[PDB]
């Protein structure tokens, strides 16, 4: 009388994801942002 | 005229170093979307394959056991 | 007054971009941990799966040859 | 002297400030390598583990096919 | 009469991989060029 | 008489993990060190 095969159970294994576009947009607006920091000597 | 364009010295590369710097920033900023945009691909890729592979394994699972129950019935008889 | 605020031109400026270099520096240095931690995270994820797999195969591999044993003598009689 | 001076300390600080700056580009460009070696180290890895388990399940599903047919004769004679 | 097994076809999931050398050799040259930044007050 | 079935030994692939902690915690530094490269023009 032959035992159930029993595999393991994977579905509990997740990759996640990232979230970091509130740095890269705010990297482009800090770039954007040194314009005004320029000198104008006169 | 000398301590006059002594200020004119300051002047000319701090402008030049903050052009040099919100490059600097945007390219940055482009690297770090590049490697999100991988990341999450790599990890939908992981999750579908663990989708695909449960669904295998199940299927799998089911067959054996019903082999090993059939086989068992035909030796047993 | 005239050249003497024009030493407190660049000093308004280069202050106020440091400001904005000092933020840039720690939203990069914040965007760099989180891509870490899911980059390792999803590691983990791989490792795992690759050690449950490898268990799975060897009990399915191993079934399989049972089976095919099995059945091999079952149709031999 | 006193507004000679001046341009003296914008001078040193802005000279240290940029050596910071240098170092920050560095380290952010050093980070962006080692996210970048990983992150393709692991593609690689999920990309052979794909190959080897459509192999495996290949195998699999031909013999579980051939094990089902071959029982099912052996049942119906 | 058994019907087939149909496994599903994984085949076509695929990782990426990716390419930020550009950005990366960029920064160390900004960050050399950043010396002829420098001022030299005589 | 029927040939083992040979699967394939999937238990060498590995993925790697990440270090960049130094390089995190260094900017966070430079960028507190960029407090005293500030200007007081008096």
């Amino acid at each position: 009388t032959s035992p159930d095969v029993d595999l393991g159970d994977i579905s509990g294994i997740n990759a996640s994801v990232v979230n970091i576009q509130k740095e890269i947009d705010r990297l482009n607006e800090v770039a954007k942002n040194l314009n005004e920091s320029l000198i104008d000597l006169q | 005229n000398v301590l006059y364009e002594n200020q004119k010295q300051i002047a000319n590369q701090f402008n030049k170093a903050i052009s040099q710097i919100q490059e600097s920033l945007t390219t940055t900023s482009t690297a770090l979307g590049k490697l999100q945009d991988v990341v999450n691909q790599n990890a939908q890729a992981l999750n579908t394959l663990v989708k695909q592979l449960s669904s295998n394994f199940g299927a799998i699972s089911s067959v054996l056991n019903d082999i090993l129950s059939r086989l068992d019935k035909v030796e047993a008889e």
